[PDB]
């Protein structure tokens, strides 16, 4: 079969530029600035020998930015910058100070308790719709029932949470 | 359960139009089986956490201290605990359905826990680690006292003290689940979310899913090859409708279960083979030791922390 | 019980385990039919095996309803000059009834 | 691009990330058409004009290969009360390509073809002529008054 | 649990650097929260030592390591930098410094000879 | 109902031999070998609670399992096949005592292998010609049932991020890049199995050429697409490098902050410190740890040299999926009552008129086939992530720093790790402190002198019959019973079980030093 692929777009916001760049995924740029990954084809960005941390994923290491005129680059991601410790069997290191941070972390602990009549959902209010329904029997018990089990369980989280 | 006994009953022309349907019910056969595998892989994960069995001296010498509770006796044929005796009694077809045995029997999950007990009585923690190492009972609470911060004197001058609190502490277990049914919901959800599911799955059968009858030999029996194929393709939709209904509903509560038990064999970890220093992880307080009993389909620690009371107020600096 | 594993493994070397594969059932043997202890009997010997006998134009329409009429005494009885069924078997007249 | 991703997420606004939006698929260019050729026609005026017919209860079956067809003139010409295919539509029978044919000839009274129809029971059906209930290709019937 | 009711051993769990302490903060389903840190920085590349032989037995610290800054040994803990001398109170002793590897030698002050010394003297 | 079940075979594998065994489930063993679906069948019976097998014999003596059979019975092969009641190791019940402590002499320092997988391959389906296949009136089909499949590659799109933030997740905790150093004397302890080495491509370790050939098994054709994951596959070993360097170089301090010198020969002596063991104990014998921890690193790559049993769960991850991915295909050739599996054989021959009937059926089971793929998927793929942050969560207390949960980083006291590249996982290399070698002694809770208890700061009293010794509560070190080893209070009396012995005061012949 000819070639085909995904096709996906990388941008950066809309608040900041229009400009765009194109990934052709899966097929490369001999059936489609242009550059070859092995994540497929990529029209719209230029390739950059430094190593910027990455803003955008693509893929097999390249990341994507909107930098600058202005214009979408693509890179080889960097793992933040090339360092050593030294060392010897006679050298060691010891704070003389210190400071205190403060990180966030942040958890979610629920969700929004949702509930649905299966009956309403599919048949309006139609008695004709709900007799055929019920020849389907008990299905649509479950699904409440699961949504109960849900509806009852993401109160047990917060409780569990909270009420230490 | 056997995709073709619950998706047909014995007429091969529902086997026939099953067969062109592909590979369905093999899959749902794999992920099933999948199950299987993992609910023998979680009680290998929890209880199997020892290299080898150890039986309690015959000596019931340990400073005042009994573990007659949660020992097990000779005297009963299976080998169990009391408080398991009290926890083997407050928990109470032909399509496709077999409930395949567990992989290990209560006795074999009761020697485990009696192993992880006696070592855990008589070896300090140390057991979990390495090869065994012999410590009396007296003096490792001596240990565990340094754990929190507690100098070992405090053990020492108080040791009869200590042990009637720890014996009628005991009292309380055996008590409050020998008058209660309430606390063992837990485990009696299990089984009751478990058994939900399979009545509402024999069930369906009950329906005709827009058909002219739910069961499947009169429609064989009174209508030709052409016009019952149109009724029995109504059938097999809804009916394998609700077996993939029925597995997803396994599979999600499978992962609950699998997510329980990690959680279970961490406790079993942290909480009986050693002394975590995790506070607010097992039981409240600052946590001592445990000890674990057998359960069906379940375990039940038993947490021993150190609860303060009776204090004054006093000028710092 | 080898290759029996290689009809769903897709392969020759099979590796050391258990693999649920295949299943049986219990044929079906005599297949008996039962019914009630019969006992029903339509009477047909008063218009059959009568004495008085009418002609064409006083026909009485007279009512056989709910109970059995065993036509399979009436079948090796076999001295009959114009027995014709319309439209039905005698096989399974006695299956599907009007 | 841009337009296609703000179509997708049904916004007029598009964050910094990367949106799958789209399929490429190489179309193609022309069409190729490849087919058997044999330099016989098939024989089937042969049978719907044959002077003497089949009966039902000896009913003939003739064969038919290592023939180009020609239906289109055979359906394009009207002689036949109906025109029926089951499995297949009487106008593509020209496309497809087959491995044989099988010409199956009788005649049979007007009610009765009510009851010719592949799986249908009936007298005729079941006893005289079967077609099973997978059964594919074409009924032709067209009335006889003077034939 | 783990980090609001009590302090946390496990290394980053609950924020990033040494842990000390948290604070919750609700949120709409879900909750925050606060991790405040011990983080070393502003350090210096000393020269240790693994353990000093003063009359053949060897010392080793009961906390902390020993270091040199130059033409000085000094003992002091291990997160923060607070030179102290060494005593016998400091550290301990265990067999002989043959056995030792990466040894060095110093004197280890004694907080018992000036008092005895003094008694002498009078 | 007369009896039905499934029946399966008990093979020792391919190779091994040809004797089979066949269990029948739960079945009482009379109609057995008579009725149908026999691959015929032999000689023994024998009954068991999960029903009866033909094919082997019980027998009294137990061993260790190794194939599940049912209700505590196991198969192996002999030269026969048998099966038997399971065994659950040595029975014995050790020694116990109220005047005895067990305390280890010497010890080994071994290794476990322990792998988990960290991510899978990032999948991505494509929905319409899946279904249809590049045809025009087959796909306006599809959009008059609205909109499936565009959440379903909102479904896959969103795994398709979810490993990407897990491989993100579990490896890249360190902020930054770090170096090797460039010469290699850390104090014997040869590190030349896991460091990095410049003669292979460029990054690569000596434990992941053994590992790359290890791990493998379709390709690019009709209806998938396998996107390449987010890190490429080179810089996976250049984090794990970093990760090894500072843990090798700088110590545990770099989880915390800005990196600290140390040298490697006494980040143990921290590390000892760990479960309460003094620092003696690593000069007195710095040697015997490194043969000891030549030999654990010698031996990793020696029990994965031909074919390791813990290969497994990395090996069939891989596979499990593929076959997921296999039987999407094979649904293309299914029926589904409709006359084809291909499309254009229904546009050859039928009436475009009615021919969607069949193509109405068609597209409802291949798309009924697609939301089993989609379900097979999500669970895993929870489970893999539930598994990966537990992953992540492994590489935070065990590799940045020395953690105190026993029996979570390998089965004994926790030293130290090593994490290594793999092909979807991460490989742990737990360092832990096994003790052996035990010499039991007469032992007591206490010491009373003068009246007045005595407890040790940390340890216990052992004695050898006749003098009183301390040392500490893991390993065997006698030293003299002193004052500072020891604090006061109470009365003796009031605590039970004290034996009598002198103490030594240091500062009785200090203060007979001078007089
Ligand atoms: C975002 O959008 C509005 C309108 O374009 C603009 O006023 C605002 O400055 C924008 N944000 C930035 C960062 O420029
Ligand atoms: C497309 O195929 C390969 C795959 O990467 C690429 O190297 C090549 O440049 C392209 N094809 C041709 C014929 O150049
Ligand atoms: C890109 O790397 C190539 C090496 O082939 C070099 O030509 C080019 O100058 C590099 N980019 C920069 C910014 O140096
Ligand atoms: C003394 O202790 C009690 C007990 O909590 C407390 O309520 C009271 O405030 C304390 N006294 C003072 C002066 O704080
Ligand atoms: C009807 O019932 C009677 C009651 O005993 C029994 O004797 C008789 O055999 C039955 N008739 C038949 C035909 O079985
Ligand atoms: C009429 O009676 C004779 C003998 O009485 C009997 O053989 C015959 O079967 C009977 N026939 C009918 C129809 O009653
Ligand atoms: C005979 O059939 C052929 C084609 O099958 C046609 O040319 C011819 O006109 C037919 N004969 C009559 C009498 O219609
Ligand atoms: C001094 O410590 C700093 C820490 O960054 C380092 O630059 C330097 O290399 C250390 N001393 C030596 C001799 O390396
Ligand atoms: C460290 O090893 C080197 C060997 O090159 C040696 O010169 C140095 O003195 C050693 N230091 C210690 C403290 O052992
Ligand atoms: C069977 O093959 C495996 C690998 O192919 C090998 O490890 C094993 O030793 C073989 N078994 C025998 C009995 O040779
Ligand atoms: C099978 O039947 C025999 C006698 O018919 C009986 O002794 C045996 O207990 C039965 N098996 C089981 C498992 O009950
Ligand atoms: C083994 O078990 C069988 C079955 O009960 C029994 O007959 C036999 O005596 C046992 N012992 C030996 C040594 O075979
Ligand atoms: C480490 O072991 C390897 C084994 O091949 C050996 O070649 C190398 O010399 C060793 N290095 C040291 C420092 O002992
Ligand atoms: C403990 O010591 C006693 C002393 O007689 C000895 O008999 C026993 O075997 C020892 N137990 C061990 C070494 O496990
Ligand atoms: C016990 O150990 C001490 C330590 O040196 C030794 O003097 C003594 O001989 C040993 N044996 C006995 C029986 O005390
Ligand atoms: C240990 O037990 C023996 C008898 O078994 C008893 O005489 C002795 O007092 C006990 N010692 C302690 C310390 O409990």
């Amino acid at each position: 079969p000819c070639s085909f692929g995904g096709v996906s777009v990388i941008t950066p916001g809309t608040n900041t530029s229009n400009q765009v760049a194109v990934l052709y995924q899966g097929v490369n740029c001999t059936e489609v600035n242009v550059f070859q990954t092995r994540a497929g084809c990529l029209i719209g960005a230029e390739h950059v020998n430094n190593s910027y941390e990455c803003d955008i994923p693509i893929g097999a290491g390249i990341c994507a930015s909107y930098q600058t005129s202005q214009s979408i680059i693509a890179y080889t991601m960097s793992l933040g910058a090339e360092n050593s410790v030294a060392y010897s069997n006679n050298s060691i290191a010891i704070p003389t100070n210190f400071t205190i941070s403060v990180t966030t972390e942040i958890l979610p602990v629920s969700m929004t308790k949702t509930s649905v009549d299966c009956t309403m959902y599919i048949c309006g209010d139609s008695t004709e719709c709900s007799n055929l329904l019920l020849q389907y029997g008990s299905f649509c018990t479950q699904l409440n029932r699961a949504l109960t089990g849900i509806a009852v369980e993401q109160d047990k989280n917060t409780q569990e949470v909270f009420a230490q | 359960v056997d995709c073709t006994m619950y998706i047909c009953g014995d007429s091969t022309e529902c086997s026939n139009l099953l067969l062109q349907y592909g590979s369905f019910c093999t899959q749902l056969n794999r992920a099933l089986t999948g199950i299987a595998v993992e609910q023998d892989k979680n009680t290998q994960e929890v209880f199997a956490q020892v290299k080898q069995i150890y039986k309690t001296p015959p000596i019931k010498d340990f400073g005042g201290f009994n573990f007659s509770q949660i020992l097990p006796d000779p005297s009963k044929p299976s080998k169990r605990s009391f408080i398991e005796d009290l926890l083997f009694n407050k928990v109470t077809k032909f399509n496709g359905l077999t409930v395949l045995p567990p992989l290990l029997t209560d006795e074999m999950i009761a020697q485990y826990t009696s192993a992880l007990l006696a070592g855990t009585i008589t070896s300090g923690w140390t057991f979990g680690a390495g090869a065994a190492l012999q410590i009396p009972f007296a003096m490792q609470m001596a240990y565990r006292f340094n754990g929190i911060g507690v100098t070992q004197n405090v053990l020492y001058e108080n040791q009869k003290l200590i042990a009637n609190q720890f014996n009628s502490a005991i009292g309380k277990i055996q008590d409050s689940l020998s008058s209660t049914a309430s606390a063992l919901g837990k485990l009696q959800d299990v089984v009751n979310q478990n058994a939900q599911a399979l009545n509402t799955l024999v069930k369906q059968l009950s329906s005709n899913f827009g058909a002219i009858s739910s069961v499947l030999n009169d429609i064989l029996s009174r209508l030709d090859k052409v016009e019952a194929e149109v009724q029995i393709d109504r059938l097999i939709t809804g009916r394998l409708q609700s077996l993939q209904t029925y597995v997803t509903q396994q599979l999600i509560r499978a992962a609950e279960i699998r997510a329980s038990a990690n959680l279970a064999a961490t406790k079993m970890s942290e909480c009986v083979l050693g002394q975590s220093k995790r506070v607010d992880f097992c039981g409240k307080g600052y946590h001592l030791m445990s000890f674990p009993q057998s359960a069906p389909h379940g375990v039940v620690f038993l947490h021993v922390t150190y609860v303060p009371a009776q204090e004054k107020n006093f000028t710092t600096a | 019980p080898l290759s029996e594993t290689k009809c769903t493994l897709k392969s020759f070397t099979v590796e050391k385990g258990i693999y649920q594969t295949s299943n049986f059932r219990v044929q079906p043997t005599e297949s008996i039919v039962r019914f009630p202890n019969i006992t029903n009997l339509c009477p047909f010997g008063e218009v059959f095996n009568a004495t008085r006998f009418a002609s064409v134009y006083a026909w009485n329409r007279k009512r056989i309803s709910n109970c059995v009429a065993d036509y399979s005494v009436l079948y090796n009885s076999a001295s009959f000059s114009t027995f014709k069924c319309y439209g039905v078997s005698p096989t399974k007249l006695n299956d599907l009834c009007f | 691009p841009l337009s296609e991703t703000k179509c997708t997420l049904k916004s007029f606004t598009v964050e910094k990330g990367i949106y799958q939006t789209s399929n490429f698929r190489v179309q193609p260019t022309e069409s190729i058409v490849r087919f058997p050729n044999i330099t016989n026609l098939c024989p089937f005026g042969e049978v719907f004009n044959a002077t003497r017919f089949a009966s039902v209860y000896a009913w003939n079956r003739k064969r038919i290969s290592n023939c180009v067809a020609d239906y289109s003139v055979l359906y394009n010409s009207a002689s036949f009360s109906t025109f029926k295919c089951y499995g297949v539509s009487p106008t593509k029978l020209n496309d497809l390509c087959f491995t044989n044919v099988y010409a199956d000839s009788f005649v049979i009274r007007g009610d009765e073809v009510r009851q010719i129809a592949p799986g249908q029971t009936g007298k005729i059906a079941d006893y005289n002529y079967k077609l099973p209930d997978d059964f594919t290709g074409c009924v032709i019937a067209w009335n006889s008054n003077n034939l | 649990s783990e980090c609001v009711l009590g302090q946390s051993k496990r290394v980053d769990f609950c924020g990033k650097g040494y842990h000390l302490m948290s604070f919750p903060q609700s949120a709409p389903h879900g909750v925050v929260f606060l991790h405040v840190t011990y983080v070393p920085a502003q350090e210096k590349n000393f020269t240790t030592a693994p353990a000093i032989c003063h009359d053949g037995k060897a010392h080793f610290p009961r906390e902390g390591v020993f270091v040199s800054n130059g033409t000085h040994w000094f003992v002091t803990q291990r997160n923060f930098y607070e030179p102290q001398i060494i005593t016998t109170d400091n550290t301990f002793v265990s067999g002989n410094c043959d056995v030792v590897i990466g040894i060095v030698n110093n004197t280890v002050y004694d907080p018992l000879q000036p008092e005895l010394d003094s008694f002498k003297e009078e | 109902p007369c009896s039905f079940g499934g029946v399966s075979v008990i093979t020792p594998g391919t190779n091994t031999s040809n004797q089979v065994a066949v269990l029948y489930q739960d079945v009482n063993c009379t109609e057995v070998p008579v009725a149908i679906h026999a691959d015929q069948t032999g000689s023994n019976v024998f009954q068991t609670r999960a029903g009866c097998l033909i094919g082997a014999e019980h027998v009294n003596n137990s061993y260790e399992c190794d194939i599940p059979i049912g209700a505590g019975i196991c198969a192996s092969y002999q030269t026969s096949i048998i099966a038997y009641t399971m065994s659950l190791g040595a029975e014995n019940s050790v020694a116990y005592s109220n005047n005895s402590i067990a305390i280890p002499t010497n010890f080994t320092i071994s290794v476990t292998t322990e792998i988990l997988p960290v991510s899978m391959t990032k999948t991505s389906v494509d929905c319409t010609m899946y279904i249809c296949g590049d045809s025009t009136e087959c796909s306006n089909l599809l959009l008059q049932y609205g909109s499936f499949c565009t959440q379903l590659n909102r479904a896959l799109t969103g795994i398709a991020v979810e490993q990407d933030k897990n491989t993100q997740e579990v490896f890249a905790q360190v902020k930054q890049i770090y170096k090797t150093p460039p010469i290699k004397d850390f104090g014997g302890f040869n590190f030349s199995q896991i460091l990095p080495d410049p003669s292979k491509p460029s990054k690569r370790s000596f434990i992941e050429d053994l590992l790359f050939n290890k791990v493998t098994l379709a390709q690019k054709f009709n209806g998938l697409t396998v996107l390449p994951p987010l890190l490429t596959d080179e810089m996976i070993a250049q984090y794990t490098s970093a990760l090894l360097a500072g843990t090798i170089t700088s110590g545990w301090t770099f989880g915390a902050g800005a990196a600290l010198q140390i040298p490697f020969a006494m980040q143990m002596a921290y590390r000892f410190n760990g479960i309460g063991v003094t620092q003696n104990v690593l000069y007195e014998n710095q040697k015997l740890i490194a043969n000891q921890f030549n030999s654990a690193i010698g031996k990793i790559q020696d029990s994965l040299s031909s074919t390791a049993s813990a290969l497994g769960k990395l090996q069939d991850v891989v596979n499990q999926n593929a076959q997921a991915l296999n039987t999407l295909v094979k649904q293309l050739s299914s029926n589904f009552g409709a006359i084809s599996s291909v499309l254009n054989d229904i546009l050859s021959r039928l009436d475009p008129p009615e021919a969607e009937v069949q193509i109405d059926r068609l597209i409802t089971g291949r798309l009924q086939s697609l939301q089993t793929y989609v379900t097979q998927q999500l669970i895993r793929a929870a489970e893999i992530r539930a598994s990966a942050n537990l992953a992540a969560t492994k590489m935070s207390e065990c590799v940045l720093g020395q953690s105190k949960r026993v029996d979570f980083c390998g089965k004994g006291y926790h030293l130290m790790s090593f994490p290594q590249s793999a092909p979807h996982g991460v490989v742990f290399l737990h360092v832990t402190y096994v003790p052996a070698q035990e010499k039991n002694f007469t032992t007591a809770p206490a010491i009373c002198h003068d009246g007045k208890a005595h407890f040790p700061r940390e340890g216990v009293f052992v004695s050898n019959g006749t003098h009183w010794f301390v040392t500490q509560r893991n390993f065997y070190e006698p030293q003299i019973i002193t004052t500072d080893n020891t604090f006061v209070s109470g009365n003796c009396d009031v605590v039970i079980g004290i034996v009598n012995n002198t103490v030594y005061d240091p500062l009785q012949p200090e203060l007979d030093s001078f007089k």
